[PDB]
RNA sequence: GUUUGACCUCAAAUCAGGUAGGAGUACCCGCUGAACUUAAGCAUAUCAAUAAGCGGAGGAAAAGAAACCAACCGGGAUUGCCUUAGUAACGGCGAGUGAAGCGGCAAAAGCUCAAAUUUGAAAUCUGGUACCUUCGGUGCCCGAGUUGUAAUUUGGAGAGGG
RNA sequence: AUGGUGAACUAUGCCUGAAUAGGGUGAAGCCAGAGGAAACUCUGGUGGAGGCUCGUAGCGGUUCUGACGUGCAAAUCGAUCGUCGAAUUUGGGUAUAGGGGCGAAAGACUAAUCGAACCAUCUAGUAGCUGGUUCCUGCCGAAGUUUCCCUCAGGAUAGCAG
RNA sequence: UUCAAAUGAGAACUUUGAAGACUGAAGUGGGGAAAGGUUCCACGUCAACAGCAGUUGGACGUGGGUUAGUCGAUCCUAAGAGAUGGGGAAGCUCCGUUUCAAAGGCCUGGCAGGCCACCAUCGAAAGGGAAUCCGGUUAAGAUUCCGGAACCUGGAUAUGGAUUCUUCACGGUAACGUAACUGAAUGUGGAGACGUCGGCGCGAGCCCUGGGAGGAGUUAUCUUUUCUUCUUAAC
RNA sequence: GCUUGUGACGGCCCGUGAAAAUCCACAGGAAGGAAUAGUUUUCAUGCCAGGUCGUACUGAUAACCGCAGCAGGUCUCCAAGGUGAACAGCCUCUAGUUGAUAGAAUAAUGUAGAUAAGGGAAGUCGGCAAAAUAGAUCCGUAACUUCGGGAUAAGGAUUGGCUCUAAGGGUCGGCGAUCAACUUAGAACUGGUACGGACAAGGGGAAUCUGACUGUCUAAUUAAAACAUAGCAUUGCGAUGGUCAGAAAGUGAUGUUGACGCAAUGUGAUUUCUGCCCAGUGCUCUGAAUGUCAAAGUGAAGAAAUUCAACCAAGCGCGGGUAAACGGCGGGAGUACUCUCUUAAGGUAGGGAUUAACGAGAUUCCCACUGUCCCUAUCUACUAUCUAGCGAAACCACAGCCAAGGGAACGGGCUUGGCAGAAUCAGCGGGGAAAGACCCUGUUGAGCUUGACUCUAGUUUGACAUUGUGAAGAGACAUAGAGGGUGUAGAAUAAGUGGGAGCUUCGGCGCCAGUGAAAUACCACUACCUUUAUAGUUUCUUUACUUAUUCAAUGAAGCGGAGCUGGAAUUCAUUUUCCACGUUCUAGCAUUCAAGGUCCCAUUCGGGGCUGAUCCGGGUU
RNA sequence: GUGGCCCCUUUAGUCCCUCGGAAUUUGAGGCUAGAGGAAAGUUACCACAGGGUGGCUUGUG
RNA sequence: GCGUUGGAUUGUUCACCCACUAAUAGGGAACGUGAGCUGGUAGACCGUCGUGAGACAGGUUAGUUUUACCCUACUGAU
């Protein structure tokens, strides 16, 4: 056993951790190994070519570095001395080669430094500086794109350890002084126009689900990613301003000039054309489901919807849902009206079929819910026809019609349809 | 289901040590007036077999200092000692080959055997053959000595504890092969009845927790815990670890 | 006076004199404690505060003269019978379980210590011994005992002084 | 379930004693001679090792369309076979006791009893289903989805008769 | 398996004799341990039993018979069992065997001074162990009785012998020797006291064998022949 | 020569192969003993006594156990001659027995044996069984091999009797005289059908699968590829301990032990091979905070019972390790899918695989050999058979000739027909005798297993009590305070909201002026954040003491402190520390209140005290 | 013409009843009226108790 | 009416192969549950499955019923 004990790494660490005055000559007989490995890593199929790897192989020194690099680590605490720099020794084994280590060496010193955070010998300050530089390098598309480069592991390694880091750090009392330096390098990587802001959007929305970044400070950072250029940012801010949305608009500086400038950027000004169908109607939900809930008033929305109101259109019943979101008491009604009277022209025509009047009517029931004086009686008695419609979906379509104008202006509808008590209340008020 | 074999390991009616020809306990002289202050002489008369054991023995011949009489001690023989060799006992004995010394006296470096873990134990550690611990260095203040055993470890201890030098003779008996079951046969004979070893997967149910199937296999890995108890503890009994080193 | 004694505590004797054990155990006083069964199968439950097991007595044992029942115009130790009553109550509110006061009767019985200064008299008691009228008495001598033996007092009362 | 008796068979350990023809092979060590500068080699002998071997007593129990089959025998007889100096065979003494022991492990052995010994009591234990249920005569005299409790199911009911 | 005779009411089975065979010294012999318990031996003796029989029997009825200082137990301890003291347990009882006891036995000269240190008991008729052999005798008993000849233990002791006036012996260079030749406490050493196999040597008994002194047998022919006795215990 | 005893030697061991009673001797020298006489009972002789119980007989085909006068089982000693290697088998001596129901015949079928022409496995599931071989001398002996074996490999020549030759030894004599045993080799002659003349006594070979081997088990159907084994690997444990017991205990096993050990597992000789995964399940980590979070304890409300809240150990959760742990079998990247390329379970070589011995293990083939077969026949012994004597058992509704029909596919009985003569012996096995598995079901009995349900020994962590004497620190309740805000633009660091255009020390300024979602003076509201102090309130961490408690040891022996005493030692003036007058060439010895010195008495043949050997202490260490 | 063609949870009681020695106040139980809706496998190692042709066919799709 | 064979093959045979022969025809009386004599549960191993105890899509190996003396029938004998 005394021949072995070298060899066995885990029981040296649980007598070390008993009595550690003693294993002192111990501790150091695996320093010294330590230091001379580390010194050497500072600096094909066919027929030709020499042949590869698995993948799972590894190297008799890289398997005894990742054993003492997590004894050093779990009795640093017990040495102080003699481990002083050993910290930083892993902070620039990493952060000056990055590549001339294999991937489970990059993992052990990753979780050793995790594990030297949550014991106090090191700090958020300088474990932070070592993190973040490795996601913007392992997203280079350069470094990604080796035999045999972990980057997509790495990259999600990294993004979990931040986490769990803020997460410590945010547990009794919110470190103020961590959470305003690392949104900075958030707003300092959005900067970047290529697409480095996705570790900020993906770890900003991680962060507000798990309630540690509740804070003015951040939705700032989300409403600058849904102002960008790049798609997949823009969508990140969407997604987070959506998830019915979230009470981060609650924190916001200016609603209504901010769906100004997301209409205006993306959809009309420009007409670039860069977002794909799934990706304008996620558009479209944000800005109506701001608009109906805020009282906004933009007024192109509502010229916009009609080239996409049509039936022969992809996936318009998310288009019209969100239609009807974007209406108001408090906008002019004949903006509305181009729009109802196009959904009527196209939807509840001559020869069109049950699931296309039932949607037509009940997305047009749902606007005039919230603008009611946006379809006069004329039309109202039109769309009543189709009560008594054999079909059974315009018909439930026409009843909503008909007890959302019974309570709100009975008098559009004829007497057939005043049902009992609108047309009570109407004989009293006629006098 | 059944008791185990384990668990009536420990009632002891065909368990117990087989104890017959055995010489006698091993042990160091009683911590006395003479060991503490000085040292005292004796005559080592007859090196020795011990049935069970592998390390031979030293019959040592002392002069009890109260009385007009001879005192026999039963010694662990190390390395090099021989009949007619006057064995020197106590703090001011030289550093010699099969004296008898506190830990404190000697310097660092030195080879010693039979030591006690606290003084008066008369022999604890390094008694079978080839073995010996090595003390590492000495605290005077607050007196203690540091010492490493044959497994490994290391310990402190009183630097009043006692140990004789040297390395307890018999080593390489490990080294020849038995090469027969009549040879084991014969060495278990004289210490217990440990052998020969049926195994549990050969077992039915009631008799192992490993036993039991149509193929000889056990249906769980084979790491119990440490917080298991009596019937449950077959093998690996708190493993911190598994496979070839 | 580094001596001579008193007390306290703990021991020893084939010391003087006595005492316990074990048996039987139908009934009696306690302790300990199952399952079969019955419940649908079954954990509660029932069988059962049973059987087996242990300790301990007598001709009876135990209980017993209220820290009771009551709510009456008040009764008045304990035990057992008739009745209260298959009731009040308990319970997967199921199987099932389950008392008590009152009333009539049999038999009838009441009492004792500690806690109080004899303080003008430890007045008390075992043992040894000599006689005697010997289930015991008188005298005498060692001893117990004041860290309390006698008389007097026990709540119904009672004591002291007059 | 309760409380008790068993290691005289047999399993295993320990203590103390006893028993085991004749042959075959021929290991280390050793002697001489020949060839060598010498390491060393070759030849002829000696010696008598081995959980070697043939094979008695002994221990076991392979095969036979074997004998017997209410047999000598509740496991035997014959021939044939395995082993035969050792992890050998064995006597007496001793230890381990029942949900326990022992086990070179077959759920084997533990007094012809073992996937939980034997004795007595609780105990007339109990389901389910089977079997049986003791004299004569006279008078009357049936029945088979009709309705349901978590489907079988043991049932509860309509109708029939006295 | 057979033949004759005897016995008897009766004989395939009993007794004697005459034959023929068997076990064949790892026995169908002579003795013992465990177990059994009079089955041993004698005298009567046949109702039942001995798978036929029966005058016979380990049967039935009645008696006789087992002699120890030396053989054994008894004693010692082995694996182990088990009280006390103490401690548990409601308790029947459990633990453990020198433990946490004031655990008792010797001296010197109103008892005074000293010395020693240590655990009940049980456990082997094959282990250890003090000492007996021959011959004869019984219906049946014997290393036990008779005769003769010895030995061991323990005890009291007289005589002779040895030693001594150089008080507790001499000789021998030595290994050591002798008829003896004082010895308390205390201590030490030895014996008791030890495996198994191989071959070599020595001894006892047996086997084989010669001469001679005796007896028996064969002898049709031969064989100075075949068999048998000629022994010597403990001490 | 056989048996036995004994001696000196040799070999084997990770095996080194009882204890006590009892006896003796030695060292030592307390002591006592002769002179006009003692001493010695380990020299010789002489005297006395030796208790209790057992003691016969069998010890087995009749005295024991098996229900018995049962072919079974049951420990041991002695052990003759011949053949022959031999305690084998065959015959015999001594000793013992001649017991087992008998007689007459000689049918079949059987049981136990034996022989058979020619052919020789055509038999049969299958060469089952039987036959053949067999001892000793000589020649000769392959592949393979762990170099030790295989191996009696295989395959061949012989064996009698009689008469001879040669060689192989001992004791005495300055080469001979004398004595004696069975061992081998060789020759001649001779009889033969046969010569290990009976008995006794291997059949062999080419290959496959399998387990290394020797060994062990299912007593009473399974002896094996099962178990064990050596070897191999892993795990836990440094005694305050690991594993395991006990109701408890001042209790126990391993342990008369101590990592070359104990305990727990798996694999299963040697050789060769041995690549990767910790996603999962288990095991493990002296693993932060936060989350979950029992009892006690704390705070709030209430008149109180109570109610609420906070705090809240381990464990869980969380994340690190481990695959000779159970599992398991690929990796990475770009935009679950889809494209891409690495796959290091690569043979190191084209010498990569030609691979032991052992086995009552499973299997095929060949030689030899035969009545297995064509194709059966014959003989011997014991039965059967007959006789004298003795004398059961199973089974039994009643009984016993067939056919057809009905019929539960199926009558001995009923109907219709065929028929039908006493009483019987030996045989046979068609039927009847006439006495099985398999399938299903109980809301069964037991055994076993598992994150099935309810529990539980044990273990673990927390509170209280046992529990006393001291000290120093950190956090929180609770009040009193004190200040704060960078996304961008804007003079500037804008919580936010609402009132609005000065109280004025200055008119600095507030309004009017940009820029900004929001506009600043002045005064109020009520959100968060961070800090200051401790009336008190508490909680927690660390540390000191010993008398409780706990552990261990011993002969309860030498402990603690001392101008101690005496030495040095280095000091900055006086100490502080070491030592102590006690012991180290050697297989010796060390004991009689300890000799000596010194004080006293008595003069005795000797006594006592101090000291030799420092003092003190209410702690055995 | 008095509409239309087919059982365990919770709340509330004026001056409801009771808490049995009397009362008051909290709680509790009633009677009313409302609003809601214990438990898996295996056994060949096993054991017990029970149970178990319509004259049918033929050579030709 | 009379005959309708001998053999090879068990990595198998609900059969086929070559010979002899005059020929080498088919079937029943059992297989319309189950009935002479002979091949084709308990132990152990590999494979699939199962957390496991164990089970099986399998495969291999070893593995104790024992009349007639009764009635009838049949065969022979008084």
């Amino acid at each position: 056993r005394a021949a072995m004990l070298p060899t066995n790494i885990i029981l040296l660490q649980n007598l070390v951790k008993r009595d550690p005055e003693s294993y002192q000559e111990e501790f150091l007989q695996q320093y010294a190994h330590y230091e001379s490995l580390r010194d050497i890593f500072m600096l094909g199929n066919g027929s030709s070519t020499m042949a590869g790897t698995n993948g799972t192989t590894m190297s008799t020194s890289t398997s005894q570095l990742i054993e003492l690099v997590g004894f050093v680590s779990q009795v640093c605490s017990c040495f102080p001395r003699e481990t002083a720099n050993f910290p930083s020794e892993l902070k620039q084994l990493l952060l000056e080669h990055h590549k001339s280590l294999p991937f489970e060496l990059k993992e052990k010193i990753l979780s050793c430094l995790t594990m030297l955070r949550n014991k106090d010998v090191i700090t958020a300050e300088e474990l932070i500086q070592s993190l973040f530089p490795l996601l913007v390098a392992y997203s280079s598309h350069g470094n990604s794109l080796g035999v045999n480069s972990h980057a997509k592991e790495l990259r999600k390694i990294i993004y979990t350890n931040l986490i769990s880091l803020l997460k410590s750090c945010n547990t009794n009392g919110k470190n103020q002084k961590l959470n305003k330096s690392t949104q900075a390098v958030c707003f300092n990587l959005l900067d970047q126009p290529d697409s480095q802001g996705i570790w900020a959007t993906k770890l900003t929305r991680e962060l507000w689900r798990r309630g540690i970044w509740d804070d003015s400070r951040t939705v700032e950072i989300m409403t600058q990613a849904a102002l960008h250029q790049d798609v997949k940012i823009v969508m990140s801010g969407v997604m987070f301003f959506l998830d019915l949305n979230f009470s981060a608009i609650h924190l916001l500086r200016d609603p209504q000039g901010f769906a100004e400038k997301l209409f205006k950027e993306h959809l009309s000004g420009k007409t670039k054309n860069k977002f794909d169908m799934e990706q304008k109607i996620s558009l479209m939900q944000l800005l109506s489901r701001l608009i109906g809930t805020h009282k906004l008033i933009v007024l192109g929305i509502y010229t916009f919807f009609l080239k996409y109101l049509t039936p022969k259109q992809r996936d318009v019943t998310r288009i019209m849902s969100a239609c009807a979101q974007a209406c108001h008491d408090l906008v002019p009604p004949e903006v509305i009206n181009v729009m109802v009277r196009k959904i009527a022209d196209e939807f509840v025509s001559d020869g069109v079929a049950n699931e296309v009047a039932a949607a037509g009517i009940n997305t047009i029931r749902e606007i005039c819910s919230r603008a009611p004086l946006a379809i006069d009686e004329i039309l109202l008695q039109d769309l009543v026809e189709y009560k008594g419609s054999k079909a059974k979906g315009v018909n439930m379509a026409a009843k909503s019609l008909i007890a959302l104008y019974r309570d709100v202006a009975p008098e559009m509808l004829k007497k057939k349809d005043r049902g009992k008590n609108a047309a009570m209340e109407v004989q009293e008020a006629k006098k | 289901g059944r008791v185990i074999r384990n668990q009536r390991k420990g009632a002891g009616s065909i368990f117990t040590s087989h104890t017959r020809l055995r010489q006698g306990a091993a042990k160091l002289r009683t911590l006395d007036y003479a060991e503490r202050h000085g040292y005292i002489r004796g005559i080592v008369k007859q090196i020795v077999h011990d049935s069970g054991r592998g390390a031979p023995l030293a019959k040592v011949v002392f002069r009890d200092p109260y009385k007009y009489r001879l005192r026999e001690e039963i010694f662990i023989a190390n390395e090099g000692v021989h009949t007619g060799q006057f064995i020197y006992a106590g703090k001011k004995a030289s550093l010699n080959v099969g004296n008898v010394l506190p830990l404190g006296s000697v310097p660092e470096g030195t080879i010693v055997s039979n030591v006690e873990e606290k003084p008066g134990d008369r022999g604890a550690l390094a008694r079978a053959s080839g073995n010996y611990v090595i003390i590492i260095g000495h605290n005077p203040d607050e007196n203690k000595t540091r010492v490493r055993l044959p497994s490994g470890a290391k310990k402190v201890i009183s630097s009043d504890a006692r140990g004789v030098i040297g390395v307890i003779a018999g080593g390489g008996r490990v080294d020849k092969p038995l090469l027969k079951a009549g040879r084991a046969f014969h060495k278990y004979r004289l210490k217990r009845n440990s052998w020969p070893k049926t195994r549990g997967v050969a077992m039915n149910p009631v008799d192992h927790p490993h036993g039991g199937g149509n193929h000889q296999h056990i249906g769980k890995a084979s790491t119990i815990s440490r917080g298991a108890v009596s019937g449950q503890k077959a093998g690996l009994i708190a493993a911190r670890r598994t496979g070839l080193l």
